[PDB]
């Protein structure tokens, strides 16, 4: 399986998988903003802005892709708890220009870090490697065994239905949900992207895994 | 207020034709949809755009498009049957792929 | 004016070496505001609540099969690790004293030796062969934060023309006693 | 059946009671929503989650605490009701694009002369 | 014993204020920039012989902050009461006009890790070459703290060192002068 | 020559 970090440096358990209400909310964000109240500032400001934008996307983009793996809300959890020690100093340092582009440095090097703890642990599961693999295997499957297949969005639960149809026997899909919710996903990309939209090959780690040879 | 409606409550004859409008505000990578809640009832998924013909076809005889241009996602429709009378809702997903909502237009068919 | 109450929370991981790192025991504590909740003590093996507050901590962490492994084992990945990363300019680090007498006004006499790296020093007295010992007092060791130490050692005194008063220290910096001789 | 199922349908409380909303979704989905609509309004969510285990606060927050002890369910808490929160309120799944939203509560929220 | 080293950490609210530092015999090795995120070596030396990921301190006192918080509330919002500081001014060596010298001023046995301290020659606020050191760690929980400033001894110059804290009555002015 | 540190943990619950 294709890391994010090919050679991974071993992670850190900090038991913090537990941990709810740690992503912060628009009102959250945007009374952070308000601080940087100075012309000088709403350049760099601006930049801030798309960090944090870009470092939401990053952390769900985590979620959505490997809740299959168990340390992945750990990994969430980190960078949330890391962003609010950023905070602080964003918060004593509104209209500090070098230092907030010292802090927007910050969140690429957690988001990178939270990559590499990711990369390290399933590096450490071989059988999600498979079982990541095999979904990857059986949606590439279903992009061929929907050509002209009729699926129904704006009702109920279509793709689990398609997906209990097309493998509803495959002891992974009866025994593992998140297994299931992969595949589920993946009936709604093959529709999108067969729909005209390229866009779904770099949305996340599943789709560029299945859009590609 | 990402996403937003001018329109508070708009009333068309049967069989005319209506236009909902909706201006968004995220500006970089609008994923918009466009929700009908009947009386009674849950919105409903009534056409979404993801990224590529600005001209969305949705169902029921209805169409939205997507102008990056005046950034805006109007929805509109051929023939008003009286069967739409309900309020709709444009919105834009989030981040957890939330979605948060406009104002709302509701559409009085006589 | 600032008058909110305040939270604090404290971590340590104490390394503590005896005889080169032969005997090495590892102190974890948790302190909230400024009592100790809860620990781990690598000669008793497993968390223990401090307090009341701390029991919680102790029962959650102990039954971390994992978390006990790593810190039974930290004295020797952690603790001796940090020990040898670092000893050539901690341990084996030595500044000679710079020692110089002068009087004072209260007689009094001050010895004071100054910016030396141990502070493990010996400051003795001298009158011309004998070796005062009751008019002696010293401030004790000062660390001045620089990774220097300084103590002034003064003396009681009742000089006569011709004396000659001496201080003398050793410190492992050198081998030999320094000395300094006063004449009044 | 339905694909998401919300319950109770109707609901009455005394000022102060403590109500509890519950949602099942068979649709497989990981993430799941919770908002309240006041008449004439929008949707404005409350809390969301994005699997099992998860909550996080959403627009609206503020007397609401949500639970997510299953894939299935998301249930929507409130500790000590308040007239404030007579409304109507709306659960969704979501795991490909759209949610898929459930017929929705009634909440009436009485006393306090 | 012989030698001790600790890894020093604390978070205090609502200051919302952190530190990460290694301790050896009382003396800091390092500590990590809140702010910057970067490690300071004590010595310039240690640098060239040793290293820390800054990252590192990052993870620990963001897991910190997070503990406060629910120690605070397990706890019942039980606040910290305030230890005063204790204030001694001395130079790094004895002093003879026209020496360059160094003012030291000890703030020791203090909590919360909070502290103002300014210099103050004639009553006059003095900056140049002024300098710190980070919250230091003590035995009984409570915090050390070292302020310097270089200075040419003379007979008219009269220093002070004012130092602020919850713990006082009012700030602390220590007196310094030659003889 | 790196030094190494030990992981802050989260409290129970």
């Amino acid at each position: 399986m294709k890391l994010r970090v090919e050679n991974p440096k071993k992670a850190q358990k900090h038991f913090v998988q537990n941990l709810n209400n740690v992503v912060f909310t628009n009102k959250e964000l945007e009374d952070i903003y308000n601080l940087s109240n100075k012309e000088e500032t709403k350049e760099v400001l601006k930049l801030f802005k798309l960090k944090v934008n870009q470092f939401y996307r990053h952390a769900f983009g985590i979620v959505n892709d490997y809740n299959g793996l168990l340390e992945y809300k750990e990994i969430f959890n980190m960078m949330f708890l890391k962003l609010s020690v950023v905070f602080d100093t964003q918060r004593k340092e509104a209209n500090n220009v070098e230092q907030i582009k010292r802090n927007i440095a910050i969140l690429d090097e957690i988001m990178a870090k939270a990559d590499n703890d990711l990369s390290y642990f399933i590096s450490q599961n071989k059988n999600f490697q498979e079982l990541w693999d095999k979904a990857v295997k059986l949606t590439k499957e279903m992009k061929i065994k929907l050509k002209g297949q009729k699926l129904d969005l704006r009702d109920g639960e279509v793709a689990i239905n398609k997906v209990r149809e097309l493998f509803g026997s495959d002891k992974n899909v009866k025994e593992l949900w998140w297994f299931r919710s992969l595949l589920v996903k993946g009936v709604y990309l093959i529709k999108r992207y067969y729909e005209g939209d390229i866009e779904l090959k770099t949305t996340s780690d599943f789709a560029k895994a299945v859009f590609e040879d | 207020q990402s996403v937003t409606q001018p329109d508070a409550r708009v009333t068309v004859s049967e069989g005319a034709s209506l236009q909902l409008r909706c201006k968004y505000s995220y500006s970089a990578t609008p994923y918009l949809f466009w929700y009908v809640q009947y009386p009674r009832q849950g919105p409903q998924l009534l056409l979404k755009y993801y990224s590529g013909d600005p001209v969305v076809q949705g169902v029921n005889g209805f169409e939205a498009e997507f102008s990056k241009s005046n950034s805006s996602f109007h929805l509109r429709k051929a023939s008003v049957h009286r069967s739409d009378s309900a309020v709709y809702f444009c919105a834009v997903s989030g981040f957890a792929s939330a979605l948060t909502f406009g104002s709302g237009t509701k559409v009085i068919v006589l | 004016g600032d008058t909110r109450p305040r939270f604090l929370w404290q971590l340590k991981f104490e390394c503590h070496f005896f005889n080169g790192t032969e005997r090495v025991r590892l102190l974890e504590r948790c302190i909230y505001n400024q009592e100790e909740s809860v620990r781990f003590d690598s000669d008793v093996g497993e968390y223990r609540a401090v307090t009341e507050l701390g029991r919680p901590d102790a029962e959650y962490w102990n039954s971390q099969k994992d978390l006990l492994e790593q810190r039974r084992a930290a004295v020797d990945t952690y603790c001796r690790h940090n020990y040898g990363v670092g000893e050539s300019f901690t341990v084996q680090r030595r500044v000679e004293p710079k020692v110089t007498v002068y009087p004072s006004k209260t007689n009094l006499l001050v010895c004071s030796v100054s910016g030396f790296y141990p502070g493990s020093i010996e400051v003795r007295w001298f009158r011309n062969g004998q070796e005062e010992k009751a008019g002696v007092v010293s401030t004790g060791l000062i660390q001045n934060g620089d990774w220097t130490f300084q103590t002034l050692v003064m003396l009681e005194t009742v000089p006569r023309s011709g004396e000659v008063y001496t201080c003398q220290v050793e410190h492992p910096s050198v081998t030999s006693p320094l000395t300094v001789e006063w004449r009044a | 059946e339905a694909a998401v199922t919300q319950s109770p349908r109707n609901k009455v409380a005394v000022t102060g009671e403590k109500v509890t909303l519950s949602c099942n979704q068979t649709n497989n989905h990981n993430n799941m929503y919770w908002y309240r609509q006041d008449t004439g309004h929008e949707l404005r969510l409350i809390h969301y989650s994005y699997g099992a285990g998860s909550t996080e606060k959403g627009d609206i927050p503020d007397g609401y605490k949500a639970s997510r002890p299953s894939q299935e369910n998301f249930s929507l808490i409130l500790e000590s009701a308040t007239p404030s929160q007579t409304s109507v309120y709306f659960c969704a799944s979501g795991g490909g694009g759209t949610l898929y939203f459930g017929a929705g509560t009634r909440l009436s929220v009485l006393s306090s002369a | 014993e012989e030698h001790v080293i600790i890894q020093a950490e604390f978070y205090l609210n609502p200051d919302q204020s952190g530190e990460f530092m290694f301790d050896f015999d009382g003396d800091e090795i390092f500590h990590v920039d809140m702010a910057k995120k970067e490690t300071v070596w004590r010595l310039e030396e240690f640098g060239r012989f040793a290293s820390f990921e800054a990252q590192g301190a990052l993870a620990n006192i963001a897991v910190d902050k997070a503990n406060l918080e629910i120690m605070t509330k397990r706890s019942n919002y039980t606040p910290i009461t305030n230890v005063p500081p204790e204030v001694t001014v001395l130079t790094n060596s004895p002093v003879e006009l026209r020496e360059p010298n160094v003012l030291i001023c000890f703030i020791d046995k203090f909590t919360p890790p909070v502290v103002n301290v300014t210099w103050l020659r004639n009553g006059k606020p003095v900056t140049t070459g002024v300098s710190e050191t980070v919250f230091l760690p003590r035995e009984d929980h409570l915090f050390r703290k070292f302020h310097y400033l270089p200075f040419l001894p003379s007979t008219e110059d009269v220093y002070d060192c004012r130092v602020e804290h919850w713990g006082l009555d009012e700030p602390l002015l220590k007196h310094w002068e030659f003889d | 020559p790196k030094y190494v540190k030990q992981n802050t943990l989260k409290l129970a619950t």
